[PDB]
């Protein structure tokens, strides 16, 4: 009696590999925050009066 | 300050207050010239010097 894996074995199969896409995280970005913009004024009507 | 009351006369009364403030100055590109926290624009650039 011999073990199953002491003869050749040769697959019949046409492997076919499938790579799942991996999950992705978006993480925030602005190039400009709304404080930004409004500190690229050079002058504040708000501050100035105040 | 103003002046001391005397009847049916106009008088003159004049104040000085010396003031010294901190202010943060602004200035945007071709940067020259600059504002002030108080928003008074000065038309000279901040590097100017000799
Ligand atoms: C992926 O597919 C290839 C054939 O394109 C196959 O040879 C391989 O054994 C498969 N599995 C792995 C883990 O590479």
């Amino acid at each position: 009696q011999l073990s199953r894996a002491d003869i050749t074995t040769v697959s019949t199969f046409i492997d076919l590999n499938i790579t799942m896409l991996e999950d992705h995280e978006f993480v925030p970005l602005e190039v400009y925050t709304r404080h930004e913009i409004k500190d690229s004024g050079l002058l504040d009507y708000t501050e100035v009066q105040r | 300050y103003n002046p001391s009351r005397v009847e049916a006369f106009h008088r003159y009364g004049t104040t000085v207050n010396c003031i010294v403030e901190e202010v943060d100055a602004r200035s945007v590109y071709p940067y020259d010239e600059f504002v002030l926290a108080t928003g008074d624009f000065v038309y000279m650039s901040p590097f100017y010097g000799y």
